[PDB]
RNA sequence: UAUUUAAUUUUUAUAAUUAAUAAGAAAGAAGAAUAUAAUUUA
RNA sequence: AAAAUAAAGUAUGAAUUAAUAUCAAAAUUUUAAUAAAAAUUAAAAAAUU
């Protein structure tokens, strides 16, 4: 399947969030609640 | 073999046989007291 | 904290301090190496420059940092300096009792 | 083959897209301002100037 | 446990220049901050210089992002941004006696001066950080979340 | 007929030449380090005939450059 | 494989990319020689899926230039037909790169391609040269005369001289070529490819030779004029 | 090229012209200077008891295009609270 | 050669022509008039084969085989069509579909269910193909003079189609057979 | 089974009905069946009833029986009061979804030690770019949500036009979503995140490792709404950064996804109340989570 | 209050002016244009090129409604100038897609942009405000001509490129799939049957 | 090799009113290739 | 089933095969033995793998 919304990746725009900061926020999550 | 618009209703087309792809008659086939029938005596 | 963009944010303060703890033996005179994102080259440099300590690197006025950072060119530094400033005081407070 | 083709099954092949993509198609190309030569976007010269400024 | 060594700014510098130009000219922008302030010399603290990014594709908002001279409050009816004002960042620390109130006063102050020093290229310290040494920009940081 | 020579496709979109606005080329200019150098500000993907500069278009954190008319060797 | 030389071949794009060759081990065979001869000669006009190869190798081997380590040393000395490119590589670039942390090696895609294939050709530099001590002015726009001459020199840059071991080291690889078995040899090889046949190789009496007296007499003037 | 496509392949756009037939009737109810949606009667017997003996209903559905014009037209109010902030039990 | 290889396709988004809007050296509208034929009571097959008469064109003196003029038929109340005995519930609709599993046997009231625009369809499609197969042109041209309206209201007032006044002359009633 | 009870057309006459059957003369609802004005069309061996004390006694003891016990017969005032326009009808409501990236994976345990592995998708900037109602047709309403805003020199020519003539910002991606009337929000709307309740089951429609997937019943495990979110439990098999077409699994096997005991949606699109500010707010203070599985 | 940053100085040629958000932001930010009618004729006429009359085909489409009769008069004048009676009315080809068998020809973002005007058109001068035709006949015949001059009821000839081969792209749609972009408009439907139920007072009452 | 199926004809802003069980300017590498849409770089 | 090798490629350029009309797709029965032979209904676009 070849249409636009499929082909279409939003890879360049990661840095547009954190995804490293909110790991280690829910890593904070996982030790205030004891797992 | 829904596709378009399917309503949240559990089962509405499954006694058609699970599709919407005609409706667009107002003329069906008719015992006594089915639609087109409106007209006759009985 | 390792992988952090740009700014330092407090959060990111939070994570160095809970590590603090992570590690029993750590005192302020430690080997540059441990700190986050102090590769071979960052400490090479930083050597050179006779130091060889957390507090010596908590211990920078930053036009210096910039310089290693830019003119050298240490990249991540501000980073490792920003590590430094947060852990050397807990560290102190730690190596009295 | 189980039998000769004859010219039409010849001249079949020639109204596909990949023939003519192969085979007959004109390049765009413009002069290099500083070489002279045609030449297409994208590919250069060996050539001091054409090396650091690529146009 | 109290939170340590951070410390929250009083204005964010900006600059057109790259970060190699202005290391050299750090010593004579604190020399002129401290009189935009008014405080007495060694009064501002200046942190590291911060390089952004050289953005092909410009995500916004981002934490190394070139700044832009249009705001949307700034401007709420522009269909766009003006384009980048500045390249390289420079933070400015206070005493640590200025509690929240001082701190954000002499923020303002600051946006105050610096946005007529950009009117007046249409003697006194703006301009001649504007001017002869480059500054293009300066902002408020936002006060962070995360305590 | 009149020869069959194409007129300029240089300035119009083209989409193995639109790859390569937004690719990193660091190592390929020794001297001459340009910004963003296939990217044409304002224009759609670097074609110069596709200008949308100065137009209407609702764009609230990106920049747009003004319009200045370009000129009649740009293009062809 | 995060160690900066040992080299992953895929297609991945973790992975630098696999020019076609017979094994790995032929790939390593290749790159080594590819990497010892654009240290030794900083361009290579190299073709294919080589040439990014080269690139990414070329920046591998200028950073362990900048580690300047034993260790390092003796890693470089494992992967390379020349020791003396070896020393080459930690005396050059260190100076030559000292200002600049990234992509040390430029790529320039030519737009000629190999007559005898389609594939592409691209021409591999190392970055700034007017740092370097022995590449310093040196004009690659068009090739020596003969292969064994220095190459062209900018009419600007002239005057320049280069490390005394390393013109010491191509003077004694090109006093090969001036005595008279080399011509045999060239001769023979006319006659070898002739029987082979390949098209456009004269008889081997036509083949008068690369190097004479007169042209060798020129040529050191010339030289001097450079020196 | 079967039946049925070549049926619909003519007269589907013969099915838009008419409903577009039906759609003028509102027109010139329209241009005389009428306003009106014209209205569906409410069906009350929906409800119903089949021969098995078991309970069926029929759902009637009716659209406001009234409503949808001012749906489409004004943002809803705030959502209330009892709603984001607590789950949705499983 | 003459007809080409490369042909108008239904996948191909070109689309298929109507041929009441083309114009092809064999067909005229210049001499057509509009009829209106009202099927109520009228059995279906009966009426297939007048309305197929009046749109393939033969009903003219003039007619000629190649030259494809019709005269447009608006067929009304296809849903009043009168179908003899248990014919309704007995008249098979066959057709195989070129796949694993070639047969639907469908009764006329399914068709009818479904559409029954479809059983006019139908049957002006066989009384139509019962003269005309071998080209594809003359099979289908004439069926798009077909109007097919299942009660009385249609948007062709402006056509003014004169009624089509005809009693069938068959007594009986209509007979399926088909091998 | 996994199919409705069976009822003809036939079948529903005044002797079937639950409630009393009415009849309807257009001006009034009666009891009895229309008597024509022209009494000579009257056919033969029909009675017209004027009265009746057999069906209008058993009408009479239950509208009393209705007035008289409320509290019985609550589910009675089905009949005499159907729900208005909106006020999401459980059966006749279909609302939008929003558009996604997926952004990364990650791991939680709930109450009890379990592993999870969470895929966290993203929701960059969701607006309601546009509005098709095919002509005018019923139940054949989309609404169409950008996501990603992008810079002015991106999109082919065409495609910046069609952004320029909504009047939307320039998003990378546009979805439709097949919708109710009702269901509407208006042309820049900007959605959020908790648009879709961390209980929910959600339709999936992605791109595999290469043609579109869809699955059909996926639990939300959490939701970051500062930093706009979702976490879902299922390993997708799907390359980073794939666009990703959120909507409501809308009913699951018989039980609708709505309902008094389940919940209920905020309905055409979430908003926020305007109090809030997520520049003031943290992200652990920002989070939303399921009840146990 | 105050500016969180500092604004950067522009002159007055460059500000981009011409347009407003819409009354509520946080929740809506539509772009509505508050642009005269005068400078986009003048933006349609002095800038030919395609995205440009795009341009102020999508800003004169959004303000219909908030304009006077007269102000329309001029409007469709301005559009109506690379139209020939004689040529296909709609046609703007761009791309020759020789994918299959049989060419095939595909329009530019122009095409939209036209019938976007006569849709805006449509619910201007029937739903909202259904007196304006009969008030003033000037604009009723200019409106009439101008869906004359672009030919709305033969849309086929929108996409063809050769006579000799008329194109079924809107007249044609199959259930895989084609055309469903190309599809049936419904494009000067409301707006014909509309002004025709204008004239269609039959009665002798009035 | 013929039929037959399956895939493809190289980003289609969008999908399904029916059949059966869908397509906007173009080719080198899709990567300037060592997973950042430039990590400052002469 | 990971690893190594080989397939769009520029150049060279054979061999088996060849009664054929632009082709022969699906189904049903019949006809002197598969029946691509009939008749009828039907519904097979182009290129490449
Ligand atoms: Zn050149």
């Amino acid at each position: 399947t070849n249409r636009h919304f499929f082909v279409a990746r939003a890879n360049a725009f990661f840095s547009r969030l954190p995804i490293a900061r909110v790991q280690r926020s829910l890593a904070m999550e996982a030790v205030r609640e004891g797992r | 073999n829904l596709k378009g618009l399917v309503y949240p209703l559990p089962y509405y087309a499954m006694w058609r046989g699970n599709h919407n792809k005609y409706t667009y008659n107002k003329s069906t086939v008719c015992l006594w007291g089915e639609g087109d029938t409106r007209s006759m005596y009985h | 904290g390792i992988a952090t963009g740009g700014r330092v944010t407090n959060e990111d303060r939070r994570w160095w301090l809970v590590h603090l703890e992570c590690a029993p033996d750590i005192t302020p005179g430690t080997f540059i190496a441990w700190l986050d994102c102090c590769g071979t080259h960052t400490c090479k440099k930083l050597i050179e420059r006779n130091i060889w300590t957390i507090e010596q690197v908590a211990a920078l006025d930053s036009d210096q940092v910039d310089e290693l950072k830019y003119r050298e060119g240490c990249l991540k530094m501000d980073v490792v300096w920003e590590h430094a400033r947060t852990i050397i005081t807990p560290l102190r407070q730690r190596e009295v009792t | 083959p189980k039998r000769k083709k004859n010219p039409m099954q010849l001249r079949r092949k020639v109204y596909g897209l990949h023939f003519k993509e192969k085979y007959l198609k004109m390049e765009e190309w413009y002069y290099c301002p500083l070489c002279a030569e045609p030449k297409k976007p994208g590919e250069w010269c060996r050539r001091e100037d054409c090396r650091q400024i690529k146009p | 446990s109290p939170l340590f060594g951070a410390r929250v700014p009083c204005c964010v510098v900006g600059t057109l220049r790259t970060a190699k130009e202005i290391i050299v000219l750090k010593r004579d922008i604190q020399s002129l901050l401290c009189e935009l302030m008014e405080l007495p010399q060694g009064s501002v603290t200046l942190g590291p210089l911060q390089q952004l990014r050289e953005m092909m594709l410009y995500r916004h908002g981002t934490p190394l992002s070139p700044r832009l001279g249009d705001e949307r409050q700034l401007n709420m009816d522009a269909y766009a941004r003006r384009p980048i004002a500045a390249r390289t960042m420079m933070d400015v620390f206070l005493a640590e006696d200025m509690s929240l109130d001082e701190i954000v006063n002499f923020g303002r102050l600051s946006l105050g001066k610096l946005q007529i020093a950009l009117n007046n290229l249409r003697v006194e310290p703006a301009q001649l950080l504007v001017d002869r040494m480059g500054i293009s920009y300066c902002e408020i940081p936002s006060l962070d979340e995360s305590d | 007929t009149p020869v069959r020579d194409r007129k300029c496709t240089l300035q119009y979109y083209n989409p193995i030449r639109a790859r390569f606005v937004y690719r990193r080329d660091k190592p390929l200019f020794d001297k001459y380090h340009v910004t963003a150098r296939n990217l044409a500000p304002g224009f759609s993907r670097g074609a110069l005939k596709h200008d949308w500069r100065a137009l209407g278009v609702y764009t609230p954190d990106h920049p747009q450059v003004p319009y200045h008319p370009l000129q009649t060797w740009m293009l062809g | 494989t995060t160690e900066p030389l040992m080299a992953d071949y895929g297609w991945t794009r973790g992975k630098l990319p696999k020019f076609r060759a017979r094994s790995p081990f032929h790939r390593q065979q290749i790159a080594r020689r590819m990497v010892t001869e654009m240290i030794r000669k900083d361009y290579c006009i190299v073709g294919g899926a080589r040439a990014p190869a080269l690139r990414i190798l070329a920046d591998h081997v200028v950073e362990l230039a900048k580690a300047g380590d034993t260790d390092s040393r003796q890693q470089l000395a494992y992967f390379l037909h020349d020791p003396l490119m070896v020393d080459k590589a930690f005396d050059e670039y260190p100076r030559r790169f000292k200002d600049m942390n990234a992509k040390y090696a430029m790529m320039t895609r030519l737009k000629s391609r190999r007559r005898t294939d389609a594939v592409a050709m691209y021409f591999v530099e190392y970055k700034n040269r007017d740092m370097s001590d022995n590449h310093k002015g040196e004009d690659y726009s068009a090739g020596p005369e003969r292969f064994f001459l220095p190459p062209r020199i900018v009419e600007t840059e002239k005057g320049i001289q280069r490390p005394p071991h390393m013109q010491m080291a191509f003077d004694r690889w090109a006093s090969k070529f001036k005595t008279e078995e080399f011509h045999h040899w060239w001769r023979l090889r006319h006659a070898k490819l002739r029987y082979w046949g390949v098209r456009n190789v004269p008889h081997p009496s036509d083949v008068d030779p690369l190097w004479t007296e007169k042209e060798e007499e020129e040529w050191h003037n010339e030289m001097l004029a450079n020196t | 090229d079967s039946f049925k496509e070549h049926y619909h392949r003519v007269h589907l756009p013969r099915r838009l012209a008419l409903q577009r037939y039906a759609r003028q009737q509102s027109l010139r109810n329209a241009a005389k200077g009428n306003v009106k949606a014209e209205e569906v009667p409410y069906k009350y017997n929906r409800w119903w008891v089949n021969e098995e003996h078991e309970f069926v209903h029929q759902y009637a559905f009716v659209e406001d295009p009234e409503v949808t014009k001012a749906k489409r037209e004004t943002l809803p109010p705030v959502t209330r609270e009892n709603i984001w902030k607590e789950p949705q039990q499983t | 050669p003459f007809k080409s290889v490369l042909r108008r396709h239904k996948h191909h988004p070109e689309g298929l022509p109507l041929y009441n809007d083309m114009s092809k050296q064999w067909l005229c509208r210049e001499g057509e008039r509009w009829w209106l034929l009202d099927a109520r009571g009228e059995q279906l097959p009966r009426v297939a084969a007048v309305a197929a008469q009046y749109i393939t064109g033969q009903h003219r003196p003039d007619f000629t085989p190649g030259m494809i003029t019709g005269d447009h038929v608006v067929i009304v109340n296809i849903k009043d069509v009168v179908m003899v005995g248990d014919q309704w519930i007995r008249v098979p609709i066959t057709w195989q579909t070129a796949y694993p599993g070639g047969k639907y046997r469908i009764r006329l009231t399914d068709m009818y269910e479904r559409d029954p625009c479809m059983l006019m369809w139908w049957f002006l499609k066989d009384e139509v193909n019962r003269h005309f197969v071998r080209k594809l042109k003359t099979r289908i041209a004439p069926l798009e003079k077909a109007w097919l309206y299942e009660d009385s209201i249609h948007p062709h007032a402006d056509k003014n189609p004169r009624p089509l006044c005809w009693t069938d002359p068959e007594v009986k009633g209509w007979k399926y057979r088909d091998p | 089974r996994c199919y409705p009870s069976l009822m003809r057309e036939k079948d529903r006459d005044m002797y079937h009905c639950y409630y009393p059957y009415l009849f309807d003369h257009g001006d009034k609802m009666s009891l009895y069946p229309k008597i024509p004005e022209n009494p000579r069309e009257w056919q033969p061996e029909q009675l017209q009833t004027t009265y009746d004390a057999i069906r209008e006694d058993k009408y009479d003891a239950f509208i009393r029986l209705r007035e008289k016990f409320p509290e019985l017969y609550q589910d009675t005032r089905a009949w005499d009061n159907p729900p208005p326009f909106g006020e999401f009808n459980m059966f006749y409501s279909v609302r939008f979804g929003m558009v996604g990236v997926k952004a990364f994976t990650c791991k939680d345990y709930d109450e009890l030690g379990n592993q999870f592995d969470c895929t966290a998708f993203w929701f960059p900037d969701n607006q309601v770019v546009k509005h098709s109602t095919r002509n005018g047709e019923v139940g054949t309403d989309k609404v169409y949500v950008g996501a990603m805003n992008v810079p002015v020199e991106f999109h082919k020519p065409h495609v910046a036009a069609f952004y320029k003539a909504a009047g939307v910002p320039v998003k990378h991606v546009c979805a439709g979503f097949p919708i109710t009337p009702d269901a509407y929000a208006p042309v820049g709307t900007k959605l959020d995140v908790r648009h879709f309740k961390p209980g929910q089951e959600v339709t999936i429609t992605f791109q595999n490792t290469a043609a579109a997937e869809t699955y059909q019943g996926v639990p939300v495990w959490r939701i970051d709404y500062k930093n706009s979110l979702i976490y879902l439990p299922t390993l997708l098999d799907a390359d980073v950064g794939t666009y990703v077409r959120f909507s409501d699994t809308i009913n699951t096997k018989g039980l609708t996804l709505w309902n008094e005991h389940r919940g209920l949606p905020a309905f055409p699109t979430f908003i926020p109340p305007e109090d809030e500010d997520l520049s003031k707010l943290a992200t652990d203070e920002c989070q939303l989570k399921s009840p146990p599985l | 209050r105050f500016p969180s940053q500092t604004m950067s100085p522009c002159s007055h040629e460059e500000e981009m002016r011409g347009y407003v958000v819409s009354r509520d932001y946080p929740l809506i930010d539509r772009l509505h244009c508050t642009r005269s009618i005068e400078e986009l004729v003048a933006q349609f006429e002095d800038r030919p090129q395609i995205e440009s009359r795009v341009a102020a085909l999508a800003d004169m489409a959004s303000t219909v409604s908030f304009r006077s009769d007269e102000e329309l008069l001029r409007m469709f004048t301005a559009i109506s100038a690379p139209f020939s009676v004689d040529g296909r009315g709609l046609n703007f080809l761009t791309v020759k897609v020789s994918k299959f068998g049989r060419p095939y020809y595909v329009p530019n973002s122009l095409l939209p942009a036209y019938v976007n005007l006569v849709d805006a058109t449509t619910i201007a001068l029937v739903r909202e405000q259904p007196w304006r035709l009969s008030a003033s006949p000037a604009l009723f015949i200019q409106v009439l001509q101008f869906m004359a001059l672009i030919k709305v009821f033969e849309p086929n000839k929108w996409f063809t490129f050769s006579d000799h081969a008329p194109s079924n792209r809107a007249d044609y749609r199959h259930a895989i799939g084609v055309n469903h972009s190309t599809a049936f408009w419904g494009t000067g439907e409301e707006l014909y049957d509309f002004m025709v139920e204008l004239l269609r007072v039959e009665d002798d009452g009035r």
